[PDB]
RNA sequence: GAUGUCGGCUCAUCACAUCCUGGGGCUGAAGUAGGUCCCAAGGGUAUGGCUGUUCGCCAUUUAAAGUGGUACGCGAGCUGGGUUUAGAACGUCGUGAGACAGUUCGGUCCCUAUCUGCCGUGGGCGCUGGAGAACUGAGGGGGGCUGCUCCUAGUACGAGAGGACCGGAGUGGACGCAUCACUGGUGUUCGGGUUGUCAUGCCAAUGGCACUGCCCGGUAGCUAAAUGCGGAAGAGAUAAGUGCUGAAAGCAUCUAAGCACGAAACUUGCCCCGAGAUGAGUUCUCCCUGACCCUUUAAGGGUCCUGAAGGAACGUUGAAGACGACGACGUUGAUAGGCCGGGUGUGUAAGCGCAGCGAUGCGUUGAGCUAACCGGUACUAAUGAACCGUGAGGCUUAACCU
RNA sequence: UUCCUUGUCGGGUAAGUUCCGACCUGCACGAAUGGCGUAAUGAUGGCCAGGCUGUCUCCACCCGAGACUCAGUGAAAUUG
RNA sequence: CAGGUGGUCAGGUAGAGAAUACCAAGGCGCUUGAGAGAACUCGGGUGAAGGAACUAGGCAAAAUGGUGCCGUAACUUCGG
RNA sequence: GAGGACCGAACCGACUAAUGUUGAAAAAUUAGCGGAUGACUUGUGGCUGGGGGUGAAAGGCCAAUCAAACCGGGAGAUAG
């Protein structure tokens, strides 16, 4: 359930520490973004040498949040805190090169499976 | 084709074996029986009257009492009706069960709604509430306008108003037919229908695709 | 309602082990990656168990790869195959919900013992 | 906000064709005493369907 | 809404209402029969009913949990010893309510409210 | 008697200068 | 002898000179994507930074971010930033009091709705003997939005780059209706922890007050962020447009006679209201089968006997409800309370014993207590009556039996 | 105090008519109707950040006092 | 008639205290009540995920809050 | 043990919001807010009188009245 104004952790090492969502792509006054979906973000905070600078416009995909996902059978998987990782404007494809922390199998598509494959576990 | 009478017991859920849950309504359909043929002779139309349930024999005044009587069976809970298709006929005294949906996939749930009583329009109609804060001054949830100025100088049918919400007819459409358990007088579809439990329901066929 | 507690005590599974809140548990779910079909282990504190017959279920917290994740699952599921105790702990609560803003040494819980 | 003409003494009657009172019709007498009494309510001398319930 | 909800708020709060069915029920069980309003009667009978029930078996942890809902020995030595005795073989239904005359200051229904073996 | 206050008042009185 | 101003909020409604979606003609239209004109108002038609702003610029979306009317819609619906009283200061003008569509800081927004209107909900009477039900449907209202991915197909087209129409499947956004099985919120009526103080003679155990004292969990109900469903297909008559046959006008020509296609617009199809539809409709069932007198002799009035079907009232009440209304039940009875059994929630009560100098721990013990839930049970309350409602239901004509 | 004007450049923001630093073309600053600075102080004006939050997305539930019904008393503005 | 009105007396437990909470002596329950548990208004409690996106403006709410000890920058008129 | 010193009740005040606006009140209530040994605050008495007083200056105040108080008179001022 991520929307504007959110800070987001970042799940990979692209450099950055804090990013803030400014719009929820995908339709007209969409509102929220659950895991699996693909959010335009700036960056708030990040390391002095990485990939990407303070004040970069990029997309991300959530890959956890605190609001957690549903599954068939009614369960739940909630986490501590929201993360995504951070895409390309154009390509839209990962960053980084590594993954931290789990995700979930929402991801588990043709678009994100190189996030799959870097992930430390899957849930 | 015709419809059934129900009850509704409740939901609960049915497990699948790939592990997911489905949300069903239990209703209960006990047998209904035909009470009244209708045809184009003599009515202009052609339809069944049906009654299920039992009642009290001292609850059944003289006039109810003698049109169950001409038709041979006992008095119910009530009368419904039915309209016919062509090529369906029925008969006076015949009982029809729940094995009527035996292939029918999807089903037309009608009951009568919950009733909220007497709602404002932020529940009623989904208006957005004002401010809070800043300096509002009795109007945190009133409606606010409702017309213009000079012209037309009056408000418009069909405004929407506060006013009785719910406890009215209902119909959800093209619901799935999860069980039909004819020896239990059960039938389990997947979904939330119209009304509180131990309510009555008239469960037709989808009329769409 | 005697209709439906009968529709659901035929879908109760009959072997479910007893634990309570602040035992370690391990539970196994099966998993589908695409065709083929598997058993993943989720262990971790039992924090919260809701009882409601068919509708039972019970929260599993663990810290895994630096997170926390918490996972609800439906008791009387066929996605959860077995359910077993690690460990027993001893706490004076229902709810564990105390242990969300705990970590590391200060999120120990007491053996049992008895 | 206030009328701007004053209302006539017919519309004042229309109004109040609904404010009559509707007179008690169900007196029922004691099965004992005969006393006269509403009806699910105990008599005067304190009897109640039949029987002395308060001695008072 | 209210549906399927139970208990009166009598126009009173939670404390008020709790302090004052804690002395209608002393005096129902001192004097044994008590003019009240109608909808207060009715609302007596969940307070006063279990208490007999739960004097029909006598312990110390009863007492002192019967002393905790009416906080009168006075009312707690006739219950145990007199009231449990006597409904000791009475399943439910240790009160009855009467209906009687309007209150003539403010028109309100009153009705009297006994134990059944008076 | 004093007049409604809502009669004296700038705000309200002076509305078309 | 007063018609409150700009902008914002809330709630809208209409026009069509159409922003998107739909249908077409021409193209300097290969395809994809456009340009321009014609038809079409069913639905839809952004969030933020700056500024009092409307506007505008910018950032990022979207299928699209339409143009206008409605006292530049809407202050007896809200605000009061701006403008527009009284205080004060700057620049400027004036000898000065003062002044400035120049700027700057501060600055009281009333109204209990009589009528029309609108949203809900009842009473009366009518509908031609009375009553209880089930209907027909004249008429009215609701709804109607759309993305992306895949297949067809890397096919048609094209030197390449690129890349379809038509048709089919899946999955979303926004919106709406219902519901509480799941995930949750609330849960001052359930359980527990704990601070200060007062009381119950005292210890132990409890209660009152301090925002529910502060907190931690939580039943039922209500509920969204939860999860089911919907927008259609089809039919009829068409718009712009396209035709077939065909003269006037030996040719040509969609038109003059005749015939066929054609869109989210129209009429239906889907959902809801609905016979006060005074044009008051239909079907089924139930009930009433007594005498006398008088006047002004007629759809006349009155008396005695009779009181039906049914209704209302009263009571116990409800997932129904502001009050009416609506639903269930009233002893031939589970309507409400209590009680019994269960469930759920909290989390191992009190008393006693043991260990410890003691706080405290352990055993008895998953104990005790447990609201609105589930299944049962006449213990308490739902009274024998009384009240209203009648006694065969006008005239004329026609068709039938006599 | 600057009309033109949201002047131009730099900082801060994804985006800054406000804010801070600078430039000087001061419509129309300027030296006791004082000029320029200035630690401390201010229920003073403007701007930014951290924390916090029903201010909001977008409202839901609950506890009380009214509103509603019954008994008693009983106004007002206005009005051809 | 929730306004105004000078002086004197000054108990207990906790507390720095004449603050504050609960009490003593003493004095009171405020001259309409009884029901119900709709919208809406007023005074409050709690709130999933987000955290100023609200708005002219963080208005209002939420939050901080005690004693002892450690530690504490620019600037300064040497006191802060 | 100084201080128009600091935090903070009584006491004096009146910065914000909400309510109220035919009010409980012709200026208040509730929750916050400022000063609180001083250019402080308060009781009782006294003095200054209307083109006059008094004013840490707002045309503020001078008995709910103030760019000239109130009462009586000129007075039936005058009113294109
Ligand atoms: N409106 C407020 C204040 C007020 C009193 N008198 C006024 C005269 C003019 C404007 C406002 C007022 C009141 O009635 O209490
Ligand atoms: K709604
Ligand atoms: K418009
Ligand atoms: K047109
Ligand atoms: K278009
Ligand atoms: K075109
Ligand atoms: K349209
Ligand atoms: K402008
Ligand atoms: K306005
Ligand atoms: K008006
Ligand atoms: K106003
Ligand atoms: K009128
Ligand atoms: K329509
Ligand atoms: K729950
Ligand atoms: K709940
Ligand atoms: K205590
Ligand atoms: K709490
Ligand atoms: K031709
Ligand atoms: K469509
Ligand atoms: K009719
Ligand atoms: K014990
Ligand atoms: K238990
Ligand atoms: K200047
Ligand atoms: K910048
Ligand atoms: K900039
Ligand atoms: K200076
Ligand atoms: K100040
Ligand atoms: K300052
Ligand atoms: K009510
Ligand atoms: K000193
Ligand atoms: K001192
Ligand atoms: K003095
Ligand atoms: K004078
Ligand atoms: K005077
Ligand atoms: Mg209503
Ligand atoms: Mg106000
Ligand atoms: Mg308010
Ligand atoms: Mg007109
Ligand atoms: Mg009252
Ligand atoms: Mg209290
Ligand atoms: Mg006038
Ligand atoms: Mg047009
Ligand atoms: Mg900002
Ligand atoms: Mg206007
Ligand atoms: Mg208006
Ligand atoms: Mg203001
Ligand atoms: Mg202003
Ligand atoms: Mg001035
Ligand atoms: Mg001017
Ligand atoms: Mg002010
Ligand atoms: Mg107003
Ligand atoms: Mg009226
Ligand atoms: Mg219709
Ligand atoms: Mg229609
Ligand atoms: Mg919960
Ligand atoms: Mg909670
Ligand atoms: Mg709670
Ligand atoms: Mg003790
Ligand atoms: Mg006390
Ligand atoms: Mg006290
Ligand atoms: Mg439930
Ligand atoms: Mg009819
Ligand atoms: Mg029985
Ligand atoms: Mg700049
Ligand atoms: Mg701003
Ligand atoms: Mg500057
Ligand atoms: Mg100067
Ligand atoms: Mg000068
Ligand atoms: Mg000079
Ligand atoms: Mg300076
Ligand atoms: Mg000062
Ligand atoms: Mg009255
Ligand atoms: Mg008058
Ligand atoms: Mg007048
Ligand atoms: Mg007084
Ligand atoms: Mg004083
Ligand atoms: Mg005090
Ligand atoms: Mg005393
Ligand atoms: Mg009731
Ligand atoms: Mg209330
Ligand atoms: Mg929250
Ligand atoms: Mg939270
Ligand atoms: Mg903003
Ligand atoms: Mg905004
Ligand atoms: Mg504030
Ligand atoms: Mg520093
Ligand atoms: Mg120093
Ligand atoms: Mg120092
Ligand atoms: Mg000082
Ligand atoms: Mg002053
Ligand atoms: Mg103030
Ligand atoms: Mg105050
Ligand atoms: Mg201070
Ligand atoms: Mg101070
Ligand atoms: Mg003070
Ligand atoms: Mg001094
Ligand atoms: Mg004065
Ligand atoms: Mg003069
Ligand atoms: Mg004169
Ligand atoms: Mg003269």
């Amino acid at each position: 359930m991520i929307q504007e104004q959110t800070m987001l952790n970042v799940a990979d090492n692209s450099g950055a520490r804090r990013v803030m969502c400014i719009k929820v792509l995908g339709g007209s006054h969409r509102r929220y973004a659950g895991v699996g979906d693909i959010i335009k973000i700036t960056i708030k905070e990040a390391i002095p040498r990485g990939k990407v600078k303070k004040g970069d416009v990029l997309k991300a995909v959530v890959v956890r949040t605190k609001k957690g996902v549903r599954r068939p059978d009614g369960s739940v998987i909630r986490f501590d805190g929201n993360a995504c990782v951070l895409l390309n404007n154009n390509s839209e494809q990962p960053i980084g090169t590594r993954i931290f922390g789990p995700v979930t199998r929402e991801l588990r598509s043709e678009k994100f499976m190189k996030i799959i494959s870097l992930a430390p576990e899957v849930l | 084709m015709i419809g059934l009478v129900g009850k509704k017991v409740g939901m609960t859920r049915i497990f699948t074996e790939d592990g997911v849950s489905i949300p069903v309504t239990v209703i209960e359909v006990e047998a209904n029986r035909v009470t009244q043929v209708k045809d184009l002779a003599n009515d202009g139309y052609r339809a069944i009257q049906v009654t299920t349930g039992a009642k009290k024999a001292n609850r059944v005044t003289k006039p109810e009492a003698g049109h169950f009587a001409k038709a041979g069976v006992e008095a119910g809970r009530g009368l419904w009706e039915f309209r016919l298709a062509e090529g369906e006929e029925f008969t006076v005294g015949q009982s029809i069960s729940v094995e009527l949906f035996a292939d029918v996939k999807k089903v037309d749930v009608t009951g009568t709604s919950k009733g909220k009583g007497f709602a404002g329009t932020v529940k009623r109609w989904n208006f957005r509430t004002q401010d809070a804060t800043h300096g509002n001054s009795l109007s945190h949830r009133v409606p606010g306008s409702i017309g213009q100025n000079q012209t037309p100088g009056k408000v418009f049918k069909g405004k929407k108003m506060a006013g009785q919400m719910g406890n009215e007819r209902v119909t959800v459409q093209s619901l799935d037919v999860v069980r039909v358990d004819a020896e239990r007088n059960l039938l389990l579809v997947k979904g939330a229908v119209p009304g509180a439990t131990g309510s009555d329901l008239i469960v037709k066929p989808a009329v769409k695709a | 309602s005697n209709i439906i507690k009968q529709l659901e005590q035929e879908q109760m599974k009959q072997d479910v082990p007893s634990f309570r809140p602040g035992d370690t548990v391990e539970v196994k779910v099966w998993v589908v990656e695409g065709s083929k079909k598997r058993l993943q282990a989720f262990e971790g504190v039992v924090i919260a168990i809701r009882n409601r017959g068919l509708h039972s279920a019970f929260t599993v917290r663990k810290i895994s790869n630096g997170e926390g994740v918490e996972r609800v699952f439906q008791t009387h599921s066929p996605v959860v195959d077995s359910i077993s105790v690690k460990r027993r702990g001893a706490v004076r609560k229902a709810k564990l919900y105390y242990l969300r803003e705990r970590t590391g040494k200060a999120a120990r819980i007491k053996e049992r013992l008895n | 906000a206030v009328q701007q003409n004053k209302p006539t003494r017919s519309k004042r009657g229309m109004r109040r064709s609904h404010d009559a009172l509707t007179a008690v019709t169900s007196l029922s007498v004691d099965k004992t005493s005969g006393e006269k009494h509403l009806r699910h309510h105990i008599t005067a001398d304190g009897y109640y369907r039949g029987r002395k319930v308060i001695a008072k | 809404m209210r549906h399927r909800k139970s208990g009166r708020q009598l126009n009173r709060n939670s404390s008020h209402r709790q302090a004052m069915f804690r002395n209608m029920a002393g005096s129902l069980v001192r004097h044994e029969i008590i003019k009240t309003t109608l909808p207060k009667a009715k609302e007596l009978r969940r307070v006063v009913e279990p208490l007999i029930t739960l004097a029909k078996t006598d312990s110390v942890a009863n007492r002192r949990l019967a002393f905790a809902r009416t906080r009168d020995n006075e009312i707690v030595a006739k219950l145990f010893n007199e009231l449990g005795p006597r409904f000791a073989s009475r399943a439910g239904g240790y009160t009855r309510i009467l209906k009687c005359g309007f209150r003539a200051g403010d028109n309100a229904p009153m009705a009297y409210i006994e134990l059944v073996d008076r | 008697v004093t007049s409604k206050w809502f009669n004296i008042d700038n705000k309200i009185v002076d509305h078309f200068p």
